[PDB]
Order: structure tokens, then sequence, then C-alpha cells
């Protein structure tokens, strides 16, 4: 296989709506259902959003998970394995806050066998992954507010570390006139960014942690 | 090393 210049998952139709997560901190599960969507996708040709709430409300303290307070797309993961399903949005739909757990089966769109995390800091690798498997669950450092301000272009942020705090999901990559970046699919509503959107600075020495701590699902 | 997806 040889590895394209340019990856757009979009063009696939892998890639669901951009979502908003609100006042809550649950970017990660945003991120985990982002990347299980594309593989749902690729597996039996539907493109549903799945239940980031499922998420909130049910991975909880056994997976490290706190809700609106945070948590990790691994663990997400490994809840819908354990769970042996997760919900679609429309029947579990979001609300920006913690709730009681209420999967119920008869709504399961998608389940996952595994999941797979890539070495830190490897950005070659992650392109490879998302490449060749598809959208990967990544953290950046986003505390920032050029990052919250970001409207257009590859952004760089001279201030920003390896040590990532927010859950969001690298679609693709590709460069800018030679500005080479990662096609970053953020869950801030559709006002963010390009439509939901931020191209973030790629091959600059693992630029904001991007390749800090990536993972994708398997179905 | 991964840290919550905390001063959120
Ligand atoms: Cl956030
Ligand atoms: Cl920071
Ligand atoms: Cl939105
Ligand atoms: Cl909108
Ligand atoms: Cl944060």
């Amino acid at each position: 296989r040889i590895l394209p210049d340019s990856v757009d998952w979009r063009e696939k139709g892998c890639v669901t709506e951009v979502k908003d997560q609100g006042s809550c901190g649950a970017c990660w599960a945003f991120s985990a259902v982002g990347a299980l969507e594309a593989q749902l996708k690729l597996k039996t040709g539907k493109l549903v959003s799945l239940s980031a709430q499922n998420l909130v409300d049910c991975s909880t303290e056994k997976y490290g998970n706190k809700g609106c307070n945070g948590g990790f797309m691994t663990t997400a993961f490994q809840y819908i394995i354990d769970n042996k399903g997760i919900d679609s949005d429309a029947s579990y739909p979001y609300k920006a806050m913690d709730q009681k757990c209420q999967y119920d089966s008869k709504y399961r769109a998608a389940t996952c066998s595994k999941y797979t995390e890539l070495p830190y800091g490897r950005e070659d690798v992650l392109k490879e992954a998302v490449a060749n498997k598809g959208p990967v669950s990544v953290g950046v450092d986003a505390r920032h507010p050029s990052f919250f301000l970001y409207r257009s272009g590859v952004y760089y942020e001279p201030s920003c570390t390896q040590n990532v705090n927010h859950g969001v999901l690298v679609v693709g990559y590709g460069d800018l006139n030679g500005k080479e970046y990662w096609l970053v699919k953020n869950s801030w509503g559709h006002n963010f960014g390009e439509e939901g959107y931020i191209r973030m600075a790629r091959n600059k020495g693992n630029h904001c942690g991007i390749a800090s701590f990536p993972s994708y699902p398997e179905i | 090393a991964k840290h919550r997806m905390v001063m959120w």
C-alpha cells in the first residue's frame, strides 16, 4: 500500500454531522462515537450517529469516566465491547448532563470488537492509521483561546504542549499550499472553526499533542 | 500517562 498525500473520510460518507457538546465535558464520548461511526459505515454501509449520551451515562466509574467531567475514548470503546452494543443517537439523544444509564439493546446501532492504541508521538503511524483504518480518536491541548477562536487555515499555537486535555477525531490529513495539516472534527457545533472542523499543524513535532494518545475501534 | 479528556 502507498500512503496517499491527502485523505478525507468525509468524501467516503464515513463522518456524521458535527455535534455540539454544550456545557458538558463529554468530548471524549463524541470522539469515541465518531470513530465508531466510520467503522459502522464501512461494515454495514449505513451512516448513523451513535449515542454520546449512552457513554456519558453508562460508561462510568468502572471505566475511569466521569460523564460531563471527562473520560477516555479507549475505555469508552471497552464499555461498548463489554456491553455488546451502543444505541443510536436518535434513540438515546444527548442532553449535555449526566443521567441514569438507560441503554436498551432493542435500539442497538453498533457493536465493537476491539480497539487499537497508537504509539505516542508518532505522526507517521497516525497518518498510516488514518489512511488505512479510518478516523482516529485523539487528544489535543485545546486550553488556549486561540483554539476556541480558530476560524480558518492551518492552526499553529506556539504555547501548545504535548499534554492533551480535549478529545477530538482525526478524519483526514492534507496540506494547504505546503502547510501540512490534520483534519480534525470537533464537537463544539458548526459555529466553531471551519464548519465545526479545525486543520491542525502536522509534522511539527507532535503539535498540541495530536499524536500523543491515538486510538481507533473496529467492528 | 493518559489523563482524562480534568481542567475542563
Ligand atoms: Cl471540551
Ligand atoms: Cl494547557
Ligand atoms: Cl452542532
Ligand atoms: Cl449549526
Ligand atoms: Cl479541558
